[PDB]
């Protein structure tokens, strides 16, 4: 190779700039900016034509002048160097590492944007993935290879939620019946728009108990340049899919923060002065999420997984704002954090009644977990829903107009927000999750259990929750 | 009910019809027999007259081969050229000064734009 | 051949250089790759393509070619059991070729052109033939092919090829015109395929499920809209229409959705049975696939693709199924390629000359008379992805003006797990009426006047439930109490349906009517008894609840004694209740 | 019944035999007025 | 004249427009036609011209058309339409022409589609009063012969039965006003715009059954004809309408099936030429556009025919606010506003009185007229219904056994008016049917109580129970 200059400024005003002809400018190319003292920006080619081209500054173009600047190529499409020993790395958001240690050494260059896989080329996701966390292990299960998000709230606490559920995660595979404990995770761990005392929060967290050696981290301060956020996810997918799909790795990314995602797409939206949308959000918001959201999944005829778990924070707690909304219809079910229960002291707040899991029917059950789970969480659900609306009758009319079976279900509502919910900081496996389960279930008598079938009623009945 | 009236209308609409098709087929077949005549000539080349005066400053005259001679004799005196074509028949069509603009007065040109025009003329001429 | 270069680039569309006497909506091919495009304006010199792949990496200065004609779909023989893109190419073989991954450029046949076919005549030298008349027939899974003349030829045969074995681009049929008929034909996917005569629907078209089919019927060549918020399980309910209808053929046209949608369908469908015939369910199903994240330009054209290859299959005699899984993406397209156009827009960013397309689209459904003579039809059921769960947005309005029944989901009644989740408060539907004749003759004799109580029982309850809302249930006298009761029992034994049950997935129309009965006659009896002195809570313990509740978990065979069986209880509990 | 029928049928083809005659009458003289005025 | 003059240099073409250049000779509202390199023809019409270019709005799609081949050529410079007395058993396109299959018709004359706008003082006042057998209209909104009384419809709502039972039962009704006893029938000029085949194929049989349809002339656009037609297909229905009505002395009824669909186009043949739009996109001279077509109706002083109008038009979410209904509203002379609530409860025609108007009820009821307390008895009518609504509004929070007496009698009259006096499903009452009806329900109340009738009034007609009209 050999660098080729253009010197054809021909207007700047705000982010863009006019090359002239320069005609060997691929559209969508990455171009780098140095100007008469030699700081180098960098660039993308937004638009080219036969008159010029324009392009858009990464960075403010304080400096910039049109005598001085040339504009050079620096490849027509993005790509990121990825290699094996990336595992316990720690990098800025483009890539450059920013734990101190020296840069690492690439194998192969892949195109950030990536491919879309075949529609033919898929599998049914089918396994799942133990979080230690048991209102999510046993009413929501987390296959390998979904897409199942979050949603979190102004103040409610979704930082230690991930942290945890990064720091506990495993695979369980002697569940199975093969006994393959042969190949463990690698937790991709994305962060966008973050702040210094949530960083130093997430550092140590993954220092203090080991889990850096098999995790990538990429960092976002929301102090950097608005382009490096609209990349975070892009590069922490490009490493996910290497991973999975060369080296045969079961991989989790967490994308922590998608609301800052979306403020940093809709001002470098509007900067290209497109058609808005609901709220000022551009009116491509649902095919750039979905461009991040359907690199998961399963491929045929490999052993690899990429299993994303969106974070965001809905807006004033509302449901219908074009974020969480747009998420909504991409991925497959939702995990929600409620208010109430963190006003109560629970941890984590996680509210069972609005949440769900589209693929946990293929996950969970014989041979992947144990026989009783799927029922199990059926009738915990169905037991939850009218324990709370009992709670709410009596929450207007007098306690006086009751039956017997009503303070059954107060009860069980209580003890289940306050044993089953609130696990603190403890990692829980499945076993002991559906044992705390059943042990809840046991304070209901039989009748009111319709809906388990009738062996393991009594297989598993006995134990009452005095254990604790 | 009125379904029988509605079938008798139907029948005399669509007899009218016919008899006006008859005439109109009879006066295209009358036509297209006319550069026979000895009155070719003269009407051909008041034909390209009134083309010639619907534009200004045309460039150019196409006409049929076959007739090309008739038509010599008259665009010499305003300069306008000549040029011959065997799929124009019936008549002469100008050419403008860009070369984007035409006027064609063939017979069945003014036939297809006087017909609706008459056709009211007819049905009272042959009824009543 | 008109060929220029390009001149501008800019997302998804590609000014074209040099291209005096190109046609408004042909196909080019842009680039030095070869991507698909169509022009939409014509300006001086130049023209304003849309591209249907990935404008990435293009250069300035490279050839653009037009081809001299419409975006068109070949129809033929091989396009039952397949999968396609936007563009109808087949993406088993994309896979075959370059891999997991789609990348742009690919060429490859819509039709095998190496597959043999077991032709079989039905003309005969000197025979005349007019457009849409029946040369032959093909063997196909267990279907009956017929090959159509294509809808613009006339003529006299001269000649027919002899009973064998051939591919689809073996002439077998020449005319005296010397123009030759093979075993398929092209179309353009923007005019709708004529026919002799539209007919108004008498048959209903049954989906299986228990609320759809009783309150809201929709008729046979009739059209239906299920917009829904997200969360409400819609996917469910379109896989169970693709699952359980009674039409002959289904195509489902998956535009800019999930991936994981298709991929359940193409994994599952090959072990169900079908109910009609003997085969697996996938050898009556056509997809179209174009996910979310593939070409936006593409999701038009797979609208029109799949609409097309539905308007074939029903010249062929057939009765077909066209569920377009999502056209506000669709709606969404038409929005990003008239922004690079720099056109005003209409209230929500949209073009204003939505509602046409979407008019135009939904016309072209109904039964007719083929221009063969037989009789098939089409049915259509869109859906629509409305922003903040509003009904007022364009597309549902719009797609409101057109539609004969319209299905809401509700996020109230997903959030409590209630599925199918439709509110039968803001529903309706427009084939009611004229579907009573078939009712009466093929279900039960007063069906009707069944369907028209439950309803107005729903009707009651939910208008007094708002009183019992404040005052609670202790402060209404004994009837409101069994009718609250009786909503209860219908709308958790009659409305719900489980999907993945192996009995509750499927449920006939004698079955809906046979619940129905038994709920009414309990009713009934139980009014009697009340006000005859017994209160609510005898009532409520009775066992024959429980025999009711079980009704929908029972086999189809073994459904009539159930319900003979539990006609005896339910005139037996109160009956010893003197 | 059918009678009503009958008769209109009886009257739709007089009136149509009636309106032709009536036409190829001066048929002869409407086309030779037509071809006065259409030529220049 | 007779000869042809074709434009070729064609410059431009996207959407529904066409600029074409050197066109000086087109004159401003021309008709032109578009022959492309294949030989279709299609049409188009001039809105803007120049010494440089002028600009053509196509009517057909323009797929095929190219830059090189296509010609443009003059069709005349007004639009016209040729009119006849045998054009009244037809149907013609949205364009006018025949698709019925028998040969076009021989004009009798040929008039402007836009038409002139009637002298303020060549006009007469509406009087005729014209019983639709719907006690809600004929009692309550009463409608008179030359009016304009739309029908703000719903997307779910029966509007299209309600239109073609006010085509089969209107009528005159000579003997209440004792002048004149022909009763002619009235002829009906049917335009749809954008409609659905369900829709059509209703109408048709409709008609059919009737009998209608030997004195109907039907302009048909469908829901897959071009959109930038609907522009064209109420005018030309409207030309038809007045030569028929203030020609051959006919007593018309213009029924136009959706303004909603026509107001779709205009706003997108408005946009492509980024017009100043009004509230939601909707050009700033709609009002205007349709008043031009609305304001066709009417009686002429010195002459018998009439037209009368009932346009038909969707409120989009039933909202009354939206620019169509609302300027719609700002032209005609009252609406007839259906509701959705009534038709949830079965009732039919669901009609809801309150919203709705007539405004040139009072010159066509009382003595000399149907009878004389017709007025009085409409608006205390109004007045015990509107308190009927307002005391369910009270028991909504004050609940049903806090009421007083009085209360619960309008509660009463209420529920029985919508379930007998609005709901007859499809049966044809005549005025004293209707009139009789409304007694039976006032009677119901004290007879203290009525205070917007008179004495006598009262004294004469007061006191008959509804058991006795039926039982």
């Amino acid at each position: 190779l050999l660098k080729k200059e253009y010197t054809g400024i021909t207007y700047i005003s705000g982010p863009l700039l006019f090359v002239e002809n320069a005609k060997d400018l691929a559209y969508g190319a990455i171009v780098d900016i140095k100007d008469g003292t030699g700081r180098v920006r960098g660039g993308q080619v937004i638009e080219v034509s036969e008159e010029y081209a324009v392009i858009q500054v990464f960075e403010e173009t304080t400096g910039l002048d049109l005598a001085t600047t040339s504009v050079s190529l620096v490849e027509d499409v993005a790509r990121l160097g990825v290699s094996k020993e990336m595992l316990g790395r720690r990098f800025n958001g483009i890539g450059k590492p920013i734990d101190g240690l020296p840069p690492i050494t690439p194998e192969k260059r892949l195109p950030i944007t990536g491919l879309p896989l075949n529609p033919v080329a898929r599998r049914k996701p089918e396994q799942f993935i133990q979080t230690g966390i048991s209102t999510i292990d046993v009413m929501n299960t987390l296959v390998r290879g979904q897409k199942l998000p979050i949603f979190s709230g102004s103040g409610l606490p979704a930082n230690e939620i991930a942290a945890q559920i990064a720091r506990q995660a495993t695979v369980r595979p002697d569940l199975s019946g093969e006994g393959e404990k042969e190949e463990p995770f690698a937790v991709v761990f994305a962060a966008m728009g973050i702040t210094q005392r949530e960083l130093s929060y997430f550092i140590q967290e993954f220092e203090r108990t080991g889990a850096l050696s098999r995790s990538v981290l990429f960092l976002n301060k929301a102090d950097d340049p608005t382009i490096e956020r609209i990349l975070t996810p892009r590069m922490a997918l490009t490493v996910a899919e290497y991973l999975a799909f060369e080296h045969d790795y079961h991989v989790l990314v967490i994308l922590t923060d998608m609301t800052n995602y979306c403020e940093a797409l809709r001002e470098i939206g509007a900067a290209r002065e497109e058609i808005p949308g609901r709220r000022g959000y551009p009116g491509y918001m649902y095919t750039d999420l979905a461009t991040i959201y359907e690199r998961a999944g399963v491929v045929e005829g490999k052993k690899g997984s990429v299993t994303q778990i969106p974070i965001l924070s809905m807006p004033d707690d509302d449901r219908t704002h074009p974020i969480p909304d747009l998420t909504g219809y991409i991925t497959e079910g939702q995990i929600q954090l409620s208010r109430e229960l963190h006003r109560k002291g629970i941890y984590p707040p996680i509210d069972p009644l609005p949440s769900l899991s589209r693929l946990m029917n293929n996950g969970v059950g014989k041979g992947k977990t144990r026989e009783d789970h799927k029922q199990v969480s059926d009738q915990l659900y169905s037991a939850y829903a009218n324990g709370v609306d009992i709670r709410k009758l009596v929450a207007i009319i007098g306690e006086d107009a009751l039956t017997e079976n009503d303070r059954r279900y107060l009860q069980f509502a209580d003890a289940f927000e306050r044993f089953f919910i609130n696990q603190g900081q403890q990692n829980r496996s499945i076993e002991e999750s559906l044992q705390i389960a059943w042990a809840l279930l046991s304070m209901l008598p039989q009748g009111e259990l319709k809906r388990i079938s009738k062996d393991h009623i009594g297989k598993y009945y006995g134990q009452k929750l005095e254990e604790i | 009910e009125s379904a029988g009236e509605l079938l008798v209308a139907t029948a005399r609409t669509q007899a009218r019809g016919e008899v006006l098709e008859e005439v109109r087929r009879r006066v295209r077949e009358a036509l297209e027999a006319l550069p026979q005549k000895p009155e070719w000539p003269e009407v051909v080349r008041k034909l390209a007259l009134e083309a010639l005066e619907a534009l200004p400053g045309a460039k150019a005259l196409v006409a049929n081969p076959e007739d090309l001679p008739h038509l010599e004799a008259l665009a010499r005196e305003r300069g306008v050229e000549l040029q011959a074509e065997p799929a124009l028949r019936l008549g002469v069509r100008a050419v403008g000064a860009e070369g984007k603009t035409q006027v064609e007065n063939s017979l069945l040109a003014r036939l297809d734009r006087a017909w609706d025009a008459l056709s009211s003329k007819v049905a009272q001429a042959l009824w009543g | 051949m008109i060929q220029g270069v390009i001149q501008k680039i800019a997302g998804p569309a590609v000014i074209a250089k040099g291209m005096l006497g190109a046609r408004m909506y042909d196909i080019c091919k842009v680039g030095e790759e070869g991507l698909v495009g169509e022009i939409i304006r014509l300006d001086g010199d130049t023209a304003f393509v849309q591209v249907y792949e990935d404008t990435s990496g293009l250069k300035v200065g490279e050839p653009v070619v037009s081809t001299g004609l419409p975006l068109a779909v070949e129809l033929g023989p091989g396009m039952l059991n397949g999968i396609y893109d936007g563009i109808q190419r087949p993406l088993e073989r994309i896979r075959e070729k370059t891999g997991i991954y789609i990348t742009r450029g690919v060429v490859v046949h819509a039709l095998d052109r190496e597959k043999k076919w077991a032709w079989t005549p039905m003309v005969k030298p000197g025979d005349e033939v007019r457009g849409g008349m029946v040369l032959g027939t093909v063997p196909e899974f267990g279907f009956t092919h017929k090959i159509l003349v294509p809808p613009d030829v006339r003529g006299r045969v001269k000649e027919v090829k002899p009973a064998g074995e051939y591919t689809v681009e073996e002439p077998v049929v020449v005319l005296e015109d010397g123009t030759e008929l093979k075993m398929y034909h092209t179309w353009p996917v923007r005019r709708a395929r004529p026919v002799q005569r539209k007919l108004d629907p008498n048959t209903p078209f049954l989906t299986g499920m228990r609320i759809l089919d009783v309150l809201f019927p929709v008729a046979m060549g009739g059209t239906a809209a299920i917009p829904g918020p997200f969360g409400a399980g819609k996917s469910v309910t379109q896989q169970s229409l693709a699952k359980w209808s009674n039409a002959d053929v289904v195509v489902y046209v998956g535009c800019g959705e999930r991936g994981n949608e298709m991929t359940d369908v193409l994994v599952e469908f090959p072990e169900l049975t079908d109910p009609k015939t003997g085969g697996p369910l996938m050898h009556r199903t056509v997809l179209i696939a174009n996910t979310s994240n593939m070409p936006v330009a593409a999701r038009e054209a797979s609208i029109y693709v799949g609409v097309t290859i539905a308007e074939y299959f029903r010249d062929q005699g057939f009765s077909v199924a066209l569920m377009a899984d999502s056209t506000s993406r669709w709606a969404e397209a038409l929005r990003e390629i008239s922004s690079r156009l720099e056109e005003m827009p209409a209230e929500e960013g949209y073009p204003p000359y939505l509602a046409a397309r979407l008019a135009a689209f939904y016309e072209r459904a109904g039964k007719v008379i083929t221009l063969g003579g037989e009789e098939g039809a089409v049915t259509i059921v869109g859906a629509v992805s409305p922003p903040g769960g509003d009904m007022s947005e364009p597309v549902t309005q719009s797609t409101l003006r057109i539609v004969g029944a319209f299905w809401r989901l509700d996020a109230s009644l997903a959030f409590r797990r209630h599925f199918p989740a439709i509110n039968w408060n803001g529903s309706y539907s427009l084939f009611t009426s004229a579907l009573d004749p078939w009712y009466r003759e093929n279900v039960a004799e007063d069906y009707p006047e069944l369907r028209d109580a439950i309803s107005e029982l729903l009707q009651r309850e939910a208008g007094l439930q708002e009183i019992v809302q404040l005052v609670g249930p202790d402060a209404l006298q004994d009837a409101e109490r069994l009718v609250i009761e009786v909503g209860r029992i219908i709308r958790e034994d009659f409305l719900q349906q489980n999907a993945y049950h192996e009995v509750d997935a499927y449920c006939s129309m004698k079955k809906a009517y046979g619940i129905m009965k038994m709920i009414l006659a309990f009713y009934k009896e139980a009014e009697a008894a009340i006000k005859r002195g017994v209160s609510i809570d005898e009532i409520l313990q009775l066992p024959v609840l429980e025999r009711i509740g079980r009704a929908r978990y029972v086999s189809e065979e073994e459904f009539p004694a159930y319900f003979e069986e539990a006609m005896k209880e339910i005139q037996g509990a109160f009956k010893a209740l003197a | 019944t059918e009678a009503l029928l009958a008769r209109y049928r009886e009257r739709a083809e007089a009136e149509a035999k009636a309106v032709r005659e009536k036409a190829m009458a001066r048929l002869d003289e409407a086309v030779a007025l037509v071809l006065k005025e259409v030529l220049p």
